[PDB]
RNA sequence: GAUCUGAGCCUGGGAGCUCUC
C-alpha cells in the first residue's frame, strides 16, 4: 500500500499536522500557496527547468502532511526542497547559489552575507540538515509524476492548438500553486481537470474519438465527466478565494 | 521530532565487516540476514551526496530476479544506512578460491544471468558504470545479483540532436572501456558490457586480464590485447582530443583469442569474449544479441550453480 | 506557462526563467508574464520578507 | 485518432461562465501565457 | 513605532491609506 500513501481524502486533509497545532484550514492552504510561489520564484532565478520547480512543490505538499508549519516555516523548507529537487531532476545548483538567491527573495533589504561570515556558515547547516529531514519525511521517495506530463500528451493527441495547449499546461502549474490535488488525485486525473478547465474558459470543445470514446478516456480509465465538472468546481472555488484583482485587469491600460 | 517513515538501524544486529562501510547484520526479531551500506557523507560540501540519491532512486525502480533488492533505509539517533538482501558469495571471491570449480555448463549460466541483468537495467535506461567481479554477487541458491549502483545513473537515447555530457572518470580502471579512456562523455550501455567481457574472461583466468596502474597504461594493455586503436577498426576515433595527444601503439594486432586460448579453451566462449572486447563501442555486441549467441545454446547447456557452491 | 515535452530527460528540460525580464506593470499583459507574476499580480499571493 | 479541437457557440456551461467572470476573457490573455 | 504588540486593503508593486492605542 505504497500508492495510497501520498494520497489522502478531504477529511484527512482537514486534519493535517498543522491543523493539530491550531491552524485554520484556509490559513494552512495559504502557507502552501506562498511556499509554492517562493519555489517558483527562486527556481526561475536559478534558471532551473519547470520540472524541478513542480517536483519541489510536490515535496512541499507531502512534507507538511507529516510535519506542521508551526514547527517548519515555509520560507525555510522551500530552499531545502528546491535544492533537493534540483539534484533529482538532473539539474543541481551549488548550495552557495541557492542560499544566495533565497536570501535575495527573503531579504531584499539586507546585504548578501559574506561566504566567510559565521552567519553564512550557519545557514548552510540549517539547509543541509533540513534537506535530510525532507528525505526522511518523504521516505526517500523522490520519484514524482506531474500532470504536465499527461497534459502535453493529451493535447498533442487531440490535435489541440498552441493557445489551448499553453493554457492546459498553464492550469497544470496553477494546481500545484493553489490547489492540493497532488495529494488527492493522481497526475493523470489532475491533467484532465486542467484541460477540461481550460476548454470551458477557452470555449474549445474536444470532439469524440473516431471510436466513440471521450478524450479523457485516453488519459485515464477512471475519469468521468461527472468527476471533471466536480473537480473543476473545487478548482474555481479556490480561485475565487484569491485576495487580488482578477476583474480589474480586464483592460488595455498603459505600463 | 516525528519520523515514522524511517526506522532506526537499532532494529538490526551487526555481525561482521564487509567491503566501516558495509556490514552484515540480522533483524533482531525476524532474524533475516541483510547488508548494511553506510552512506559516506565525508564530503558534506554539497549536502547529501547526489551519488547516493541516484542509487536509492534507481534501486527503488529496478526490480529483477538478477538485480540486488533494496529493503529499506535506516538512520541513527545522523548517518544513513541502505539495507539490501544479504548475499552469501561474490563472483570476485569465488574466482579467488582454488577449491571452487566452474564447469563449462555452470559458467554459461553465470554469464547468462549477468547479461540478463544488464538487459534489464539498460532497458530501464540505466547505466551501472562500475562492472566488476567485485560487484557481482551470488545468492545461496546460485542466483547472480548485480549490486553496488553507486556510480550508476540514467542515460538518454539522444534525440538525434546535441549529444550528452556525462561523467568521464567512471568505472574501475581495469574494467574501464576504451572510449572512456579517450575522453568520451556521450557514451552508453556498451561501457557496461565491456566490463562483462572482462569478467567472463576471469571465469577461466581467475584474475583481471588487464591490470593497469594508470589511465595511459590501461590503454597500452588494451592495445596489446585488443589491438592498436586505428580509424579503420574504430571509425571517427581520431576526433578524440586525446587520440593524438596520447602515444598509442600502432604495431600491436588483435590477439584476444590468442591470449585467452590456453585459458578459455572452448571455441564459442572465445568468440563471445572477442565480440565483448571490441574497441569501437558502435560495433560492440549488445546484451540482447549476447544472449542469442551460440555460446548459450550449445552443448553443454547452462545449469544451476548449487553443485559448485557445495565447495 | 509554456508546455514541455515529458519524453525529454530532466537534464534536457529548458530553464524556467522567462525570456524577457519580469516587467513591473499590473496591466492585463504583465499579469500573465510568467508563473510568479500571475500568482503575485493576478492572484496577489506573496511570501513577504 | 482525434479531431482538431473547435470553438463552442456560446458557452452555456455554468463552469465556463464561472471562469470567464473570474480570470476574464480567454483570447485576450493567451499571447501572454507562455 | 513596532510590524513573529497585529493588519485591512489598494492606485503604476505603496512613494497610497485607515483600523483596536
Ligand atoms: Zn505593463
Ligand atoms: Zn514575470
Amino acid at each position: 500500500n505504497n500508492n495510497k500513501r501520498w494520497y489522502f481524502t478531504r477529511e484527512q486533509l482537514e486534519n493535517s499536522p498543522s491543523r493539530r497545532f491550531g491552524v485554520d484550514p484556509d490559513k494552512e492552504l495559504s502557507y502552501r500557496q506562498q511556499a509554492a510561489n517562493l519555489l517558483q520564484d527562486m527556481g526561475q532565478r536559478l534558471n532551473v527547468s519547470q520540472l524541478t520547480i513542480n517536483t519541489a512543490i510536490v515535496y512541499m505538499h507531502r512534507f507538511y502532511m507529516i510535519q506542521s508549519f508551526t514547527q517548519f516555516p515555509g520560507n525555510s523548507v522551500a530552499p531545502a526542497a528546491l535544492f533537493l529537487a534540483a539534484k533529482v531532476e538532473e539539474q543541481p545548483k551549488k548550495l552557495e547559489h541557492v542560499i544566495k538567491v533565497a536570501h535575495t527573495c527573503l531579504h531584499p533589504q539586507e546585504s548578501l552575507p559574506d561566504t566567510r561570515s559565521e552567519a553564512y556558515l550557519q545557514q548552510v547547516q540549517d539547509l543541509v540538515i533540513l534537506e535530510s529531514i525532507i528525505l526522511q519525511t518523504l521516505g526517500f521517495e523522490l520519484t514524482i509524476d506531474h500532470p504536465h506530463t499527461h497534459v502535453v500528451k493529451c493535447t498533442q493527441l487531440v490535435r489541440a492548438s498552441k493557445d489551448l495547449a499553453q493554457t492546459s499546461y498553464f492550469m497544470a502549474t496553477n494546481s500545484l500553486h493553489l490547489t492540493t490535488f497532488s495529494l488527492q488525485y493522481t497526475p493523470p486525473v489532475v491533467a484532465c481537470v486542467c484541460i477540461h478547465l481550460a476548454c470551458k474558459w477557452s470555449n474549445w470543445e474536444i470532439p469524440v474519438s473516431t471510436d466513440g470514446k471521450h478524450w479523457w478516456e485516453y488519459v485515464d480509465a477512471t475519469v468521468t465527466l461527472e468527476l471533471l465538472d466536480e473537480l473543476t468546481h473545487e478548482f474555481l472555488q479556490i480561485l475565487e478565494k484569491t485576495p487580488n484583482r482578477l476583474k480589474r485587469i480586464w483592460n488595455w491600460r498603459a505600463c | 521530532v516525528e519520523c515514522p517513515f524511517c526506522d532506526e538501524v537499532s532494529k538490526y544486529e551487526k555481525l561482521a565487516k564487509i567491503g566501516g562501510e558495509v556490514f552484515k547484520a540480522r533483524h533482531r526479531k525476524t532474524g533475516q540476514k541483510v547488508a548494511l551500506k553506510k552512506v559516506l557523507m565525508e564530503n558534506e560540501k554539497e549536502g547529501f551526496p547526489i551519488t547516493a540519491l541516484r542509487e536509492i532512486k534507481i534501486l527503488q525502480l529496478l526490480k529483477h530476479e538478477n538485480v540486488v533488492n533494496l529493503i529499506e533505509i535506516c538512520r541513527t539517533k545522523g548517518s544513513i544506512y541502505l539495507v539490501f538482501d544479504f548475499c552469501e558469495h561474490d563472483l570476485a571471491g569465488l574466482l579467488s578460491n582454488v577449491l571452487v570449480k566452474f564447469t563449462l555448463s555452470e559458467i554459461k549460466r553465470v554469464m547468462q544471468m549477468l547479461l540478463n541483468g544488464l538487459y534489464y537495467i539498460h532497458r530501464n535506461k540505466i547505466l551501472h558504470r562500475d562492472m566488476k567481479a567485485a560487484n557481482v554477487l551470488i545468492t545461496r541458491d546460485g542466483v547472480l545479483k548485480l549490486a553496488d549502483f553507486g556510480l550508476a545513473r540514467a542515460f538518454s537515447l539522444a534525440k538525434n540532436s546535441q549529444p550528452n555530457r556525462y561523467t568521464n572518470r567512471v568505472v574501475t580502471l581495469w574494467y574501464r572501456p576504451p572510449e572512456l579512456l579517450l575522453g568520451e562523455r556521450d557514451y552508453g550501455p556498451p561501457i557496461d558490457l565491456w566490463g562483462a567481457g572482462c569478467i567472463m574472461a576471469e571465469m577461466w583466468t581467475r584474475s583481471p586480464i588487464m591490470q593497469g596502474n594508470t589511465e595511459q597504461h590501461q590503454l597500452a594493455l588494451i592495445s596489446q590485447l585488443c589491438g592498436s586503436i586505428t580509424p579503420e577498426v574504430w571509425p571517427n576515433v581520431d576526433n578524440y582530443e586525446l587520440y593524438e595527444k596520447l602515444e598509442l601503439v600502432k604495431g600491436q594486432k588483435r590477439k584476444v583469442k590468442d591470449r585467452l586460448k590456453a585459458y578459455v579453451r572452448d571455441p564459442y566462449a572465445l568468440d563471445l569474449i572477442d565480440k565483448l572486447l571490441v574497441l569501437d563501442p558502435a560495433q560492440r555486441i549488445d546484451s540482447d544479441d549476447a544472449l542469442n549467441h551460440d555460446f548459450f545454446w550449445s552443448d553443454p547447456m547452462p545449469s544451476d550453480l548449487k553443485g559448485m557452491l557445495s565447495t | 506557462m509554456e508546455p514541455v515535452d515529458p519524453r525529454l530527460e530532466p537534464w534536457k528540460h529548458p530553464g524556467s526563467q522567462p525570456k524577457t525580464a519580469c516587467t513591473n506593470c499590473y496591466c492585463k499583459k504583465c499579469c500573465f508574464h510568467c508563473q510568479v507574476c500571475f500568482i503575485t499580480k493576478a492572484l496577489g499571493i506573496s511570501y513577504g520578507r | 485518432l482525434f479531431a482538431e479541437p473547435y470553438k463552442v457557440t456560446s458557452k452555456e456551461d455554468k463552469l465556463s461562465s464561472r471562469i470567464q467572470s473570474m480570470l476574464g476573457n480567454y483570447d485576450e490573455m493567451k499571447d501572454f501565457i507562455g
